[PDB]
């Protein structure tokens, strides 16, 4: 009958789906800590600087 | 200059760039690097060339 059929195959269609929702959360977190990194390291870069005061010889 | 008693009739025979990474940037190999320059109709394509000996480093 067509109810056996139906089960072995609605267990391979759950083990695709946990496939494709792995890709999306693992590159998520990937970018996650890059974008992160980017803001941080660049409000550095612009807010640092040095000053040169005054100049003396001999 | 190329000339140095009079740097007036001189010409330009050496050029230096100072180059750096952008921040939170990923290492660059200088080996695949191509430089692009373009000066009264001439269109210079340079190349660095890897080596053990008689390297231009
Ligand atoms: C950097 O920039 C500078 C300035 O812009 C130059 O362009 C230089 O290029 C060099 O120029 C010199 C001078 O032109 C060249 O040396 C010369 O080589 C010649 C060989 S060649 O004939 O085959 O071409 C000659 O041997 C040159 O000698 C000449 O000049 C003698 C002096 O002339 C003066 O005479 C009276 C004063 O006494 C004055 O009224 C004149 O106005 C004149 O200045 C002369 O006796 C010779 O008969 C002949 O014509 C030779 O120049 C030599 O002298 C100069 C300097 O005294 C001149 O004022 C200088 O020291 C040179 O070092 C010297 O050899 C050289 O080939 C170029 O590279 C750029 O590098
Ligand atoms: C582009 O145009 C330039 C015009 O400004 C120039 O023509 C360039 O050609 C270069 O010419 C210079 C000479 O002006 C040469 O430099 C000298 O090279 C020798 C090499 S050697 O094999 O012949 O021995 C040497 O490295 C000299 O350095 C000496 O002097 C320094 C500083 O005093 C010191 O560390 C050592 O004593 C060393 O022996 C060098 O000549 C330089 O020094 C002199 C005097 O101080 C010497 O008493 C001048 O100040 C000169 O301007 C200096 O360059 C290059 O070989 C050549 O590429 C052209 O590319
Ligand atoms: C540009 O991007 C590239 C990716 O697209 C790559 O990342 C480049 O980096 C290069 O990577 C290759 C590895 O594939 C390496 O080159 C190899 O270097 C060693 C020598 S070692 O001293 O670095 O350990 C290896 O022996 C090969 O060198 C041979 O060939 C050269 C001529 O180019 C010669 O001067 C040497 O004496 C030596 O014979 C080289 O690998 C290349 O050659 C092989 C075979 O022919 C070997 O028999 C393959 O054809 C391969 O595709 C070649 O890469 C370096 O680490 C690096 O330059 C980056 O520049």
């Amino acid at each position: 009958e067509t109810g056996i059929g139906t089960l072995i195959i609605f267990i391979a269609m759950v083990l695709v789906a946990a496939v494709a929702a792995t890709v999306l959360i693992n590159t998520a977190g990937s970018l996650q800590q890059r974008a992160t990194s980017t803001g941080s390291q660049t409000t550095n870069q612009v807010s640092t600087g040095l000053i040169v005061q005054s100049i003396y010889g001999m | 200059d190329n000339n140095r008693s009079n740097p007036e009739s001189g010409s330009l025979n050496w050029t230096a760039i100072y180059v750096t990474l952008n921040t939170g940037s990923s290492p660059v190999d200088l080996s695949n690097v191509s430089l692009s320059l373009e000066y009264q109709g001439q269109l210079a394509s340079l190349k660095y060339t890897p080596a053990t000996t008689n390297a231009s480093f």
